RNA sequence: UCUGAUGGAGGAUCGAGUUGAUACUGACGUGCAAAUCGUUCAUUUCAAUCACGUUUAGGGGCGAAAGACUAAUCGAAAAG
RNA sequence: GAGAACUUUGAAGACUGAAGUGGAGAAGGGUUUCUUGUCAACUGUGAUUGAACAAGAGUUAGCCGCUCCUAAGGGAUAGCUGAAAAGUGUUUAAAGGGGUCCCCGUCUCAAAAGGGAAACAGGUUGAUAUUCCUGUGCCAAUAGUAUUAUGAGUUAGAUGGUAACAUAUAUAUAAAUGAACUCCUUUACAUAGGCUUUACACUCGGGGUGCGUUUUCUUUGCACUUUACCUUUAUAACAAACCUUGGAAUCAAUUUACUUGGAGAAGAGGUUCGUUGAACUCAAUUCAAAAAUUUGUUUUGUAGCAAUAGUAAUUCGUAAUUAUCCGAAGUGGUAAGGACUAUCCUUGAAAAAAGGAGGGAACGGCUUUGUGCUUUGCUACUCUUAAUACUUGUAUGAGCGUACCAACAACCGCAUCAGGUCUCCAAGGUUAACAGCCUCUGGUUAAAUAGAAAAAAGUAGGUAAGGGAAGUCGGCAAAAUAGAUCCGUAACUUCGGGAAAAGGAUUGGCUCUGAGGACAUUAAUGUUAACUCAGAACUGAAACGGACAAGGGGAAUCCGACUGUUUAAUUAAAACAUAGCAUUGUGAAAAGCCACAACUGGUAUUAACACAAUGUGAUUUCUGCCCAGUGCUUUG
RNA sequence: UUAUCCAUUUAUAGGGAUGAAUU
């Protein structure tokens, strides 16, 4: 596990081939926080979204050809 | 205050041993454990290390010497040596 | 255990027939002088800061 | 011994094998069992 | 509290076998046996720890970056002030066989 | 009877020096070109305890004059010669403490330590803790040179040995005497296990000649001829006198 | 020189534990036991204690030494 | 079940009292482990149980260990003796690695507690779990060539900082020329003492859940409220080291303690290592101030791993939903780290392997003349990670242990024997306390037998009027206080002690008084924390270290100076040993003492302040006389 | 001095006047 911050980043390792899964996630805090997770052979990164619509338009910003898990 | 009139630093052994022996032994130690001066620095921070050996705190560079004595009769033969 | 030990706390079983360690067992004299002698020091330290006193006066302290 | 060696392992499985009583229906046409307790193997 | 048993399969206190108790999300109190702490490298010269590199164990060091092994300076392997001392304890010597020469005539 | 103690002494069972901890063996540096034609000077890097010995041990750095690096030795350190001071070995070296020398060239009437009894064995006599020797003069004609060692002889040795001048550090050890059992139980751990003595007269009357009777007494005379066998030589050894001294 | 502190040396003291066996000449002595059980006692910063590994093999070893121990056997072990 | 004091379930009363019949392990035992049947013998009583009998089943590792390296050492190689078995182990040795002629070099074995490449959490069955599953990592290696791609350097090897030094953030900080030859470092080390930091443990008040008593009181008493490894994990904080400026006596900073300073202190500003592993706005972010990117104000997140797991409750088919999993602190009980001081006639091991350095041998690509070199004609190229593909024998991860017991009946004691047997974990109260005594977590209610009556006698204890050692060889067994504070303390003496001498006074409960800290505001007002001492009234059948726990002292003499050791199973001493005293032999390999059949060896990695053999046994004062006897020795 | 015996090292120059140093 390796939290990252800048979106560029994501936006590039995404587009990444040897990745193959990514995971969805949503919880309440006090809203609903989510934790893109995203699997590649070597580790798993993941993103904190206070911003439910920064969420949103991400998740189908994410390139369709990797497989989608939400564990809830 | 002074807690002991005479014993000193051989207060230590207790009321064992006799003291034409503790009076005897007393008479190196003093000047064993007491710190003598360096002559690479001039600083009297020399003590013992083991049975020959005397350290500087200051310089680090160590000197060997006797047993007790940083200098001793036998040792100072140096000036017969250096007259030449 | 709690009722007692407010009752220690309003001091109610001090007596020395209670007692049965040592005066240096129930307390170390040298902790006790560990304390005194922190809190005095970091008092000055707090003079020197503030410079209500001089250097000479202090040192002699 | 939580640790064993793999001879002393085999062998302690041909000991144990040693250790069957003999078949019924061979006594249709034994004395040399140990017990696990009562005599030790000693290797 | 908990009680808590060696894992590691050597059940003495040896100093290449302390332990550091922790506690888990199941709730248990479990055991872990901390690696053992290494030396720090030294100055050949005054045998003192010399900065700019990790303190490492063996397998440690040989896995860490290059980036944590030296210091860019000549020797490295040496503390400033003794690689001072030699640079200019090299100067001067030379230049005092220089001048003892050129006095010989 | 059977075996004394002064007979499975030699067997070499528990009597073997505990070498786990001796640093090295004490030998100084051998013969080359260079010692018999010049001076050679080298550094002492470090100096050291030895569990064993007294007196300290100076380890030696030395360059060679064939292979490129360095060498390491071990020497009996001399008295009052400190870390990094260099050490001159050789013939034409200036005489001063910790230097070495061949005999047939210091003065008489100076001390020296680490004689060598027969050239070339690299190290040999006076290397007690506190001791020294002094030569009494050489040779008219050269190639001999007598010195007086410290049990009080007159010893000849050749001119071409070496010896370091100076006195051996660590002197006057004897000065403090033991007090506790446990200081010369720690000494003795590191050298044998000739200890504790044991009185002899003690002993059963069978596993040494001494023992036996009703009074501990030795009940014939101590001393024993140099002749005797192995199993005789247990008391005053053919002794040329007995009682105190008178100079 | 005298007084008050800090300091923490000692083959220092008491003492559980470990190690041992002082006295009860206590019990049992066809016993729990071919040397045990209860109370008492000794020692505890070092000549300490233990574990594993390792050396010394019989007219020998080993012994802070009592003719002790060397597989319950020892003034010469044990097997033939 | 036909059978039940000693099988199972429930109720009740107790015990073991974290130095436990609790968990793990080692040596040893070797299927006793689990399930289904089981009573011929055994389980000394019964017996349906069982460690018995019968039939099946059960031990999963690139990461836990072994395998690796080295020690006191063993075995063996060359030589040397010996008839040999054997004894020696470099003593005339042509004895294996590397580079490219040169350098180096007896082999091998010996640690399941030393050094050691690599792991964690939850779940999982009748029997196994760091091994299986789920999820997340890490370690090691990866042959030759060709392709891409990631990054640097160059038209043959980077930078910034005045410095301690720092800098490559690509998915992945991998790449900062570098040979032969060398010097270091790590690996890598004693004890004692206190101080400090962190973690765990314990404890406290609040909030939220559920439980429980509730004649009577009770903002109530109990349980849960948690977050591993890994990400050079990022930072902050701290002990030290170092750098820059700074230039001291009226000496100065500073520790609990002393330590340090013109070989450069204090002040001020920085650099790093090590402790910890989310401390600190730490992250990006919403908002304001600097400019072709810095400083201040907020949101969110258990920093990711993380809730999707557990735990506690609540509903609902009988697999799911539901709400909680957070504002803070004190104790020092352990462990580890840090910086120090003290002690040693004691100085407290090595290689395996790895790292760093001094050094500077060789140097683009294509084409070509000529005998790799000089040459002529053009410039986009050199090293490393990742993947891909093809040729090479199939181009990731060998084998072994892994159940159970650790004595309570699974071990040795002729045995289901009160014996012996090696380590870690270690709760509350009481208290100096890991002592005793009682309780919570866990475990048991079982020991080769049970009901009844209670005499003699035995045995483990109690208690005894008045006398108080009259008993007896002898105050042998027991009784006397013993804790803590305070007061007082002799003869002698080596002046250190004796000494807790002797000998006394106080001691409970409740209600109070005083003293002993840290934190923030423009001298004064506030916030908040321990149990520690000193004193006081009042009260009781004058008793209060109420049990538990714990010196009997004194006057002497002999012996041994003391601590220690010893006759396993009759003797623990006055016996030994020890420190000290003194003697003798010995100048080295043609010597001493000793082992060896011979070769040879130990002392000896030694050298008179040493080795060997002796008698006496602190200290004080002494240590008188005889060389005829026997010894020993000196000259011829 | 050859036998023989002893000692020494990598068997490394025939005799006299606290830095490195290898191609």
């Amino acid at each position: 596990p390796k939290q990252i911050t800048d979106i560029r980043k994501f936006l590039k390792i995404s587009r990444k081939p040897d990745t193959t899964a990514v995971i969805i996630m949503k919880k309440k805090s006090k809203t609903v926080i989510t934790k893109l997770k995203l699997r590649t052979k070597k580790y798993l990164y993941t993103m904190v979204f206070a911003d439910r619509k920064k969420a949103e338009r991400i998740e189908n910003s994410l390139l369709p050809s990797l497989k989608r898990i939400y564990y809830p | 205050s002074r807690r002991t009139k005479k014993v000193g630093l051989t207060g230590k052994y207790g009321t064992r041993y006799g003291s034409s022996l503790r009076k005897q032994i007393k008479k190196i130690e003093l000047m064993q454990h007491a710190k003598y001066l360096c002559t690479f620095c001039g600083k009297t921070a020399t003590k013992r290390t083991c049975v020959g050996i005397w350290k500087c705190k200051k310089c680090k560079r160590k000197v060997c010497g006797g047993a007790w004595s940083l200098t001793t009769p036998a040792a100072v033969a140096k000036s017969t040596i250096i007259r030449l | 255990v709690r009722l007692y030990k407010l009752a220690k706390r309003k001091g109610r079983h001090m007596g020395i027939g209670k007692r049965k360690g040592t005066k240096n067992a129930r307390t170390n004299q040298k902790t006790l002088w560990i304390k005194r002698q922190r809190v005095l020091r970091r008092l000055l330290k707090r003079l020197r800061d503030s410079k209500k006193v001089d250097r000479h006066l202090y040192h002699s302290f | 011994g939580s640790i064993k060696r793999f001879r002393l392992k085999q062998r302690l499985g041909k000991c144990r094998r040693q250790n069957r009583p003999v078949p019924h229906w061979y006594r249709l046409k034994n004395t040399k069992r140990r017990h696990w307790r009562r005599t030790k193997l000693g290797l | 509290a908990q009680r808590v048993h060696y894992r590691r399969h050597n059940h003495y206190n040896t100093k290449s076998n302390k332990v550091r108790p922790v506690r888990t999300p199941g709730g248990k109190l479990t055991i872990h046996v901390v690696k053992k702490k290494a030396g720090k490298p030294k100055c050949a010269d005054c045998k003192t720890a010399i900065q700019g590199v990790k303190a490492l164990r063996p397998a440690d060091n040989y896995r860490a970056r290059r980036k944590n092994r030296t210091v860019a300076r000549a020797y490295g392997s040496i503390c400033a002030r003794c690689i001072r001392e030699r640079i200019m304890r090299a100067f001067l010597f030379e230049e005092q066989k220089c001048v003892r020469q050129v006095l010989k005539e | 009877g059977r075996v004394i103690r002064g007979q499975r002494k030699g067997r070499g069972s528990i009597f073997k020096s505990h070498n786990h901890h001796r640093k090295g063996a004490a030998k100084l540096r051998h013969l080359d070109y260079c010692e018999k034609k010049g001076y050679i000077k080298g550094l002492v890097k470090d100096i050291i305890h030895d569990p064993g010995r007294g007196a300290p041990l100076a380890k030696v750095i030395f360059k060679r004059t064939e292979k490129y690096g360095k060498k390491e030795e071990l020497i009996i350190a001399s008295e009052g010669m400190f870390t990094g001071q260099y050490i001159s070995c050789g013939t034409k070296a200036p005489l001063s403490v910790g230097n070495i020398l061949p005999i047939g060239k210091m003065p008489e009437g100076t001390l020296i330590c680490n004689l060598e009894h027969r050239t070339g064995n690299r190290g040999t006599l006076v290397k007690a803790s506190g001791c020294y020797a002094t030569v009494v003069g050489q040779s008219e004609d050269g190639k001999k040179t007598k010195v007086r060692l410290p049990s009080g002889a007159k010893k000849t040795i050749d001119a071409k040995a070496r010896a370091m001048v100076g006195v051996v550090g660590a002197g006057g050890r004897i000065d403090k005497p033991i007090l506790k059992a446990g200081v010369a139980h720690h000494k003795y751990r590191v050298k044998r296990n000739c200890w504790p003595k044991v009185r002899g007269v003690a002993m059963n009357p069978v596993e040494h000649p001494h023992g036996g009777g009703n009074h501990q007494h030795i009940g014939h005379p101590s001393t024993v001829s140099r002749s005797a066998p192995a199993g005789q030589k247990v008391g005053l050894i053919a002794a040329r006198r007995t009682g105190l001294l008178r100079g």
